[PDB]
């Protein structure tokens, strides 16, 4: 699974961030954060992009991070952008700036979740 | 409980439970307890507004509803 792209959590009750794994150990993860950690397999998603109509938290411009769906992506100059609707409303995010609540991460570990 | 988020200068996100009584004080202690950052070198902003000792998260209107996090950034 090296070199792969995934949604992962560090922390038993986190929140699933986007990242790669970089080394099969665990799997050593570098987060798009920059953070580098090895964590469980059950704890990695194997999705890239995450797919349409994935309910998402995603920052906003006010810099809340607030639910919201994945309705589109789009890839610019290798980067990965996410357009996801709010109470109706369409914006575009950066990869790293769309993340899964536990239950929300929950929700796609039987379909994508790595093992 | 509300949920934060804080943005470490590595650029690595933190999770805390807070309470919107909380003081700034009391936020950097919980840094300081998950990531081990001293309170003294911790300069909290919200939305690029620095959060002052001594003041809680209500005082600067920082904290919502339930469904909306903020995500406070280390400077």
């Amino acid at each position: 699974f090296v070199g792969l792209r995934v949604v992962a959590k560090w922390s038993s009750n986190g929140y699933f961030y986007s990242g790669k794994i970089t080394r099969d150990v665990k799997y050593k993860l570098l987060f798009d954060d920059g953070y580098e950690c090895d964590v469980l397999g059950k704890d990695i998603l194997l999705c890239d992009p995450i797919p349409l109509d994935t309910e998402v938290t995603a920052l906003s411009e006010d810099e809340y991070f607030s639910a919201g769906v994945v309705k589109g992506h789009r890839k610019e100059s290798g980067e990965l952008y996410y357009s996801i609707e709010k109470e109706g409303q369409r914006k575009w995010y950066k990869r790293m700036a769309v993340i899964l609540s536990l239950e929300q991460g929950n929700r796609l570990r039987e379909q994508y979740g790595l093992g | 409980s509300m949920l934060i988020f804080v943005k470490t200068l590595t650029g690595k996100y933190i999770e805390l439970e807070v309470e919107p009584s909380d003081t700034i004080e009391n936020v950097k202690a919980k840094i300081q307890d998950k990531e081990g950052i001293p309170p003294d070198q911790q300069r909290l902003a919200f939305a690029g507004k620095s959060l002052e000792d001594g003041r809680t998260l209500s005082d600067y209107n920082i904290l919502k509803d339930s469904k909306r996090h903020p995500l406070l950034r280390l400077r």
